[PDB]
């Protein structure tokens, strides 16, 4: 209810950080399957 | 949870939601959990792509924690703002901006034999006001040789270009003799001390003028956004903003199960806690757990 | 019953850079055909090799592996 | 001898982040007064037991250096916990490597491949990929060589870990990292970059690395 914390209240709110994480969770595991399967 | 390569990146980080992911990870390792073995894999192109996307998860909450010095007088708010972004570079795994942009030059031009191809592959990182002043001086030294000026250094045709480009670099205002004598060094530590004090007098006057040019563009953007908004009637404003707020909520409610949309709507509930905790005691502010 | 070729590398080869190069190349001809060979150097390649079979080219340079890497990730982040 | 006995009586005046950097600084200077380390570890051990996340992971790793070189023990929940936090804080300095340290490690590892016998580039490129074995604590060693029952670690210490003066010996933190790995079964051969990159070619750099490995474990 009232009186959250300090370390809960120090977070910047509408930063990205989780689009950057969601992209890197779908780009890094999708590009390791590109260099393991690569011949020109 | 974190993937154990994020948590190695969040150790020297100092934002809140990354330290509480570290602190609950270190509390798990106190209760006898095994630290998982970090990957001795992920070749040179994938390693530079994980470093690109893990530094940007340290930079993104850190940029939102740095107050812009908008509408301030003096250099020290602009020097504080620049120093907080320097420290955000070091926390996210970047080096000095001098050492990180010159690495960008030598990487984009690893295959350059002529300096006209240097001046076209380092185009994105050098100012077009300075890329043009190095292209006009290039075509004069191209006129004296009538052969492409080489990226060799041993060539005398480059040595007359490098004495003409040094005349350009002092015309912009940057001491090309001081910059060169820093990244080359000297033998004794006493004569290298006086050139480092003269490089860092340029460097601090350099990065202040990039931070102050960034502040003067946010000040000019906000003053034109406001003056466009002050010319509206107040009934238009409230529904232009309620349309933009509701469309942006619905984009986070369309996205189900995503971590970003779960955290987006959880921060909307934390803004509404802030507005409600202030309403209970406005001379006290928000109530923190103490 | 040869097949004439030319190989472009970034630096001049070792004598073991040569031998493991041909076994890469004996599987790019679909016979028991011999490559004679021809050696050129290009510092614009960042290592690897480019074989020109005079009707086709196989570009296993890393200067092209970089370009196909960036074009894969520059198109994958635009969908995610 | 008058700092360390000043520290064994007044180690209640120190915060747990300050008692770590006292014990880490005594261990790096070669102190064996184990009752001074009983006093210093009597502060930090109940502090980690109350809140293990109270200290930085850079300071939990400086405890594991101090709990090793002097050899004074910690509680069973603490000394096993700070052993992982040396594996954490050494990986974090490897992910955030200075890229001229990355240019030095891959240069020293190449000379380590030439010194152990590799005349051509497909042999040095396939050998330096085999030097990157995993440490027992979970971290990654860059040039880690294993011949049967003996292991040799090669350490490159560039310039940020060197003394800033003209003789330029490496700083005390390089013997911190060495003696923790030596207690893990390695024979750490220090290759400093003020000596290594003054050498003109790859053959002289390979005999410098080979002589440094012979000085530490002559089995290799």
């Amino acid at each position: 209810a009232d009186a959250k914390a300090l370390d809960e209240l120090r977070k910047p709110k509408f930063s990205s950080k989780y689009l950057i994480q969601h992209v890197s969770q779908k780009l890094i595991p999708a590009v390791k399957e590109w260099e393991k399967s690569y011949q020109p | 949870a974190v993937s154990k390569k994020e948590v190695l990146y969040f150790l020297s980080s100092k934002d809140a939601e990354s330290s509480t992911a570290v602190k609950s990870y270190l509390k798990s390792l106190y209760a006898g959990a095994q630290v998982e073995a970090t990957e001795t894999d992920a070749s040179e192109l994938i390693a530079q792509l994980e470093k690109k996307y893990l530094s940007a998860q340290v930079v993104e909450p850190g940029v939102h924690n740095i107050a812009l010095p908008l509408g301030e007088s003096g250099s020290a708010p602009v020097k504080r703002y620049a120093a907080e972004l320097f420290n955000l570079g070091a926390q996210a795994g970047f080096e000095c901006p001098f050492i990180e942009v010159s690495k960008k030059f030598g990487q984009e031009t690893a295959t350059s034999e002529t300096v006209k191809d240097v001046l076209n592959k380092t185009k994105s990182y050098v100012s077009a006001d300075y890329n043009a002043a190095l292209n006009e001086v290039l075509s004069s030294v191209e006129a004296e040789i009538n052969g492409p000026v080489l990226f060799d250094g041993k060539t005398e045709g480059f040595k007359k270009f490098a004495a003409k480009a040094k005349a350009v670099a002092v015309s912009r205002g940057l001491p090309a003799d001081t910059i060169l004598a820093y990244c080359a060094g000297s033998a004794n530590e006493d004569a290298a001390d006086k050139v480092s004090k003269e490089f860092f007098t340029w460097f601090e006057s350099a990065y202040t003028a990039d931070a102050a040019a960034e502040v003067k563009a946010i000040e000019a953007e906000a003053a034109s956004i406001l003056d466009r908004h002050l010319a509206k009637p107040v009934a238009q404003i409230r529904k232009e903003q309620a349309s933009a707020y509701a469309s942006l909520l619905k984009r986070a409610e369309t996205a189900k199960g995503a971590k970003w949309a779960e955290k987006y709507l959880e921060d909307v509930k934390a803004v509404q806690w802030f507005d409600a905790s202030v309403a209970e005691a406005p001379a006290s502010g928000p109530k923190v757990a103490a | 019953k040869e097949v004439y070729c030319t190989v472009i590398t970034a630096e001049p080869l070792d004598k073991l850079e040569r031998v493991e190069l041909t076994k890469k190349a004996e599987k790019f001809v679909d016979a028991g055909f011999k490559l004679v060979m021809q050696e050129k150097i290009d510092k614009k390649l960042l290592g690897g090799f480019v074989i020109e079979f005079s009707d086709r080219r196989v570009d296993m340079s890393t200067a092209k592996k970089v370009e196909e890497f960036n074009n894969f990730v520059n198109k994958l982040v635009l969908s995610i | 001898k008058a700092i360390v006995d000043a520290l064994k009586a007044s180690a209640g005046d120190l915060a747990p982040a300050q008692a770590v950097e006292a014990a880490y600084g005594l261990a790096l200077s070669g102190a064996t007064d184990a009752e001074a380390f009983k006093a210093l570890f009597g502060v930090v051990a109940p502090a980690i037991e109350k809140a293990p996340d109270a200290l930085e992971v850079s300071s939990l790793a400086q405890l594991h250096v101090a709990s090793t070189i002097s050899g004074a023990k910690l509680p069973a929940a603490v000394g096993s916990f700070v052993a992982k936090a040396f594996g954490l804080a050494a990986d974090a300095a490897r992910l955030k490597r200075s890229s001229a340290e990355s240019a030095l490690v891959a240069d020293v590892a190449a000379a380590t491949a030439v010194a152990f016998g590799a005349q051509y580039r497909p042999e040095v490129a396939s050998a330096v990929a085999s030097y990157v074995k995993t440490a027992p604590d979970g971290s990654v060693l860059d040039i880690a060589i294993t011949k049967g029952d003996a292991k040799v670690l090669v350490q490159a210490v560039p310039s940020s870990l060197l003394t800033s003066t003209t003789p330029a010996k490496p700083l005390g933190h390089v013997a911190a990292y060495s003696k923790v790995r030596e207690a893990q079964g390695y024979a750490v051969a220090v290759v400093p970059a003020n000596e290594f990159e003054a050498l003109p070619d790859q053959k002289a750099k390979a005999q410098y690395v080979l002589a440094a490995i012979k000085k530490v474990a002559p089995s290799f």
